[PDB]
RNA sequence: AAACUGCGAAUGGCUCAUUAAAUCAGUUAUGGUUCCUUUGGUCGCUCGUACUUGGAUAACUGUGGUAAUUCUAGAGCUAAUACAUGCCGACGGGCGCUGACCCCCUUCGCGGGGGGGAUGCGUGCAUUUAUCAGUGGUGACUCUAGAUAACCUCGGGCCGAUCGCACGCCGGCGGCGACGACCCAUUCGAACGUCUGCCCUAUCAACUUUCGAUGGUAGUCGCCGUGCCUACCAUGGUGACCACGGGUGACGGGGAAUCAGGGUUCGAUUCCGGAGAGGGAGCCUGAGAAACGGCUACCACAUCCAAGGAAGGCAGCAGGCGCGCAAAUUA
RNA sequence: CUCUCGGCCGAAGCGUUUACUUUGAAAAAAUU
């Protein structure tokens, strides 16, 4: 190429968007924003494919630029605006609130939340640095810079932040025995408590996590988002509680649900 | 907002340094 | 004063070129005798030298100081109505206005 | 134009390789800035990313440092005397990085006499304008004369710097790179570096 | 002085050699402070780098390089260049049609710091990846062990 | 409507000629670099006409030239978030050097020990250089932050002479936005490196090295690492584990046919990466191109002509000729 | 398999180095 790309082919789109093959040759191509291209759900896919208020992209544009959709309390009219993990979507006209968090299968669940839960969000701290005139700054996973954080907050810790103002309100350390959710890799969407973090200098750390059913799985340190302190999550969880069922028990649950109703 | 945020960071830094030093004399006096 | 003109094939005159014939110059934005179709392009174009000579079609010439008797189709016509200035500063300067 | 790509050169085995693409604008080189001594003439260059390079073509003034005592002053470049890369650049009086320069010494002598109140680079006759007896031989108070006494307790510098002040022009090294900066900053030579550059200069002759 | 063998004055850019000192310190000892650091991956900075006098801007311990990326090994094969050696890495390549192996080799030019003396042909060298230092060198010597058959 | 200004036209589409450790794939690195935009931070942190600055130029009017073009010339106007220039205020001070004087204690006194200070100089974030000490970080910094001395480019670095909507309190105070903006982070990248992996050929066995081949030192150039280039040195670097050379009816992969298994053949072709726009080469503008539905030459072709001149690039969609065994509609 | 400092344990030297084998992480979709 001679410069940056503007198009996303539909088969080359992220698979967890759940787009089909025959609607077009193109996928909605997320704008630049606080989330990566491969780790976000654009607003057009949310309002059309998942939530089904709209039937076309033109109807998505008509919804969005009537100024109805807030992402983290800010009105967005970009139809391809990249929304990602822990982002709060508020529709004040229909009175709906959502958090973009993952299913046990690694797809952004339609997770409805309470309007008091939509006041805040959680962020994973990605860097701590001191800037000019000795002013400490943190940078989160969603491109937020906060000046003057708590001196106890470190990288990989999780801040509980207020969307009305944007300041630090509470925080959770990275420690063995805290609750976490996996935001990348093969264990995307699973939830469990951290049991062992092994360190590899000059390389990636590997965190071992144990499920509430006793299953154990490892990930990298980049894929760990600490959610709750010890055992109780600080946000609402989806219908599955991070418990990945195997295909056998999922078939059994489907058959029992078909037997009970019908 | 600059002078306000400087004020709360000054107070928080004072408290954090106090707790750290108190833990330091409590551990070193053994 | 000789404000310009153009030759037997219609090619205009550029001020800085001191010759009788035609030269091919690489003209760009800001030069006369060229208008760029695209931001940043330069075109090689023919132009006549600035020295007046017989091998030519029209001289564009401007009266700078009027004589004593008038030209019937040039100088005796009254001034036409034209646009007034837009800036408030230049309105003030035209009419000698103060701060109040 | 000038291309600073690695694919026009041979391989590690010495065989020649065929280019798979033509020259790119991110592989460009520009003509060299041979900065010389003269009144200020510098040209700004638009570079990669819309940023700015300053290409100095004629410079005569920089600032230079005594690091033994951490004092720098804005002064004038006088001459080029040594270059470890090419003597043809000494002959052409080209300012580059780490070219050995001699510069005017008036602000440094001025600060030394206004601070330590001792004569510097002065002859045996020692004929001074009355401002210099005002500076060197002022009237002070008890605390001030005491502080000046412990200030001149260690106000002795090397004999080579004395010899250059006797001569009148100081040797320095240009530490900035002037074709990219538009400046010819540097530091005054002292110590083993100074004896090295003196013996290399003498060994040229 | 076994140090100033070039046409420019060789010095470590971070240390200052022109401190203004008293006569008693002058008559005490004429030793320059030396800049050194650790290649911190469990690699020990050798004593010949800490107490030495050489100047090498491409030395891992005293120069201006950082070790990041891969860490490999080789056997020293040629030592005829100036502050760089040519090592050999032997390996087995599996041809899966035949289910067999062939022995292959790669020659690698690495920078040898002067702090490693008594490096012989056939001794095992551990190199770490740095930024490009010349046209063909990308790795930098961090450890030497002798061959197991040599006493 | 027009026209100036801003943005985009570097995406997309086509083709597979090149190209054999090259491309590409998996893996790592930028602690060695740039990045329009989005998103977040910063934007009285500088101690030094403003209740608003200056000159034009289009569109428009009017006169024209040439066979010819998305050719343009002269004259009369008139705008700006175009082009430029340039304040007030916050503003009271603080801090670091210089320092005329003044105060206290000891000493018989000299002498010693400790404070207040008028006056000048400098100051904030970027740039550049030198020095000192050791908030926060890494696996490791010559990291980040701090202090000092200064510098700060006239082809010049920030510190808003910009536009809309609702209007309200005690001439002064104000809420939403839009547009700009030095820097920091992020996003989308890109670009250079690491390790391993490719078909045939010895009827290619030595190659590279004056003309950079392999390494060192200093620099130049470059966005940055680097023989990238220059100067001086050393004589090095690769090879029967097949270098160097040549060929390929060779773009590479994901993939396809077969299928007990191993394999064998195919992958120009819709996804990903690369390359090219007749062949070469060189630029401008821009964050980004060595761009070709940009420009400038030469080479090969080739269009118009009043013979002076002017214009060109379907390996885009259709369509045509040619080629052929071989492939669709100027919807 | 062990020696030191910190709460039976954590850091450290590994034990000659391999080849081999297994586990864990990480690893576009489409196609299968």
């Amino acid at each position: 190429a001679r410069g940056p790309k503007k198009h996303l082919k539909r088969v080359a789109a992220p698979k967890h968007w759940m787009l089909d093959k025959l609607t077009g040759v193109f996928a909605p191509r997320p704008s630049t924003g606080p989330h990566k291209l491969r780790e976000c759900l654009p607003l057009i896919i949310f309002l059309r494919n998942r939530l089904k208020y709209a039937l076309t992209g033109d109807e998505v544009k008509k919804i969005c630029m009537q100024r109805f959709i807030k992402i983290d309390g800010k009105v967005r009219t970009d139809i391809t605006y990249p929304a990602g993990f822990m982002d709060v979507i508020s529709i004040d006209k229909t009175g709906e609130n959502f958090r973009l968090i993952y299913d046990t299968k690694g797809r952004f669940a339609v997770h409805r939340i309470t309007p008091e839960e939509a006041k805040y969000k959680l962020c994973k701290v990605r860097k701590i640095f001191v800037g000019t005139k000795g002013i400490p700054h943190l940078v989160t996973h969603d491109a937020r810079t906060i000046r003057y954080p708590d001196p106890l907050i470190k990288v990989n810790d999780t801040i509980q932040i207020d969307l009305e103002t944007g300041k630090i309100t509470d925080f959770i350390k990275f420690d063995t025995g805290n609750l976490c959710m996996v935001t990348g890799g093969a264990n995307l969407g699973r939830i469990g408590v951290i049991t062992n973090r092994e360190r590899h200098p000059g390389s990636f750390d590997v965190v071992h996590v144990k499920d509430a059913n006793g299953n154990s799985f490892a990930t990298r340190l980049s894929n760990i988002f600490v959610i709750g302190k010890g055992n109780k999550p600080w946000i609402s969880l989806p219908r599955g509680k991070g418990i990945r069922l195997t295909i056998a028990e999922e078939r059994d649950k489907r058959l029992a649900a078909k037997q009970s109703s019908g | 907002k600059n002078k306000e945020e400087a004020a709360e960071y000054a107070k928080l830094l004072a408290k954090r340094m106090k707790e750290a030093k108190e833990k330091r004399q409590e551990q070193i006096a053994k | 004063r000789i404000s310009g003109g153009n030759d037997k094939q219609g090619f205009p005159m550029k001020q800085g070129v001191l010759t009788h014939g035609r030269v091919r110059l690489l003209l760009s934005k800001g030069h006369s005798c060229y208008r760029p179709r695209r931001t940043g392009e330069r075109k090689r174009k023919s132009v006549r030298g600035c020295i007046v000579d017989a091998n030519l079609s029209v001289l564009n010439l401007v009266i700078v100081k009027k004589g004593e008797k008038d030209i019937p189709g040039l100088t005796d016509t009254t001034v036409p109505r034209r646009l007034g200035p837009k800036r408030a500063s230049r309105i003030r300067k035209l009419f000698n206005l103060s701060k109040e | 134009g000038i291309s600073r790509d690695n694919w026009h050169k041979r391989r590690k085995t010495g065989g020649k390789r065929k280019p798979y693409h033509k020259k790119r604008k991110y592989e460009l080189g520009r003509p060299a800035a041979n900065t010389k001594i003269g009144p200020r003439r510098i040209h700004t260059v638009r570079v990669r990313g819309g940023n700015k390079k300053y290409r100095a073509l004629r410079l005569d003034v920089g600032n230079f440092s005594w690091g033994s005592e951490c004092c720098t002053r804005k002064t004038r470049i006088i001459d080029v005397v040594y270059n470890a890369s090419n003597n043809e650049l000494v002959r052409t009086k080209t300012l580059v990085k780490n070219c050995i320069v001699l510069i005017d010494s008036t602000p440094y002598r001025q600060w030394y006499e206004s601070h330590y109140a001792l004569p510097l680079g002065r002859k045996k006759g020692a004929k001074l304008t009355p401002e210099e007896e005002e500076i060197l031989n002022k009237k002070r108070s008890k605390k001030i004369q005491k502080k000046y006494d412990e200030r001149k307790k260690n106000a002795k510098i090397s004999s080579l710097l004395e010899e250059q002040f006797q001569q009148g022009k100081l040797l320095a090294c240009i530490a900035s790179r002037p074709g990219q900066c538009g400046r010819a900053d540097g530091y005054v030579l002292e110590g083993k570096e100074l004896e090295f550059y003196l013996r290399k200069i003498k060994a040229r002759k | 002085a076994d140090i100033q063998t070039e046409r420019a004055y060789q010095k470590q850019p971070t240390i200052f050699q022109n401190k203004k000192r008293v006569l008693l310190g002058e008559t005490g000892k004429e030793k320059l402070p030396r800049y050194y650091k650790n290649i911190g991956l469990g690699f020990k900075t050798p004593k010949e780098a800490i107490e030495g006098t050489y100047i090498d801007k491409k030395c891992p311990f005293t120069g201006n390089v950082s070790i990041r990326g891969r860490i490999l090994s080789g056997v020293v094969t040629k030592m005829k260049m100036q502050r760089t050696i040519v090592i050999r890495r032997d390996y087995l390549h599996y041809i899966r049609k035949y289910n067999r192996f062939e022995k292959r080799h790669k020659n690698m030019s690495v920078h040898l710091s002067p702090c490693f003396r008594d490096v012989q042909i056939g001794d095992i060298v551990t190199v770490g990846e740095c930024r490009p230092l010349s046209k063909t060198v990308r790795f930098n010597v961090l450890k030497v062990t002798k061959a197991a058959g040599t006493k």
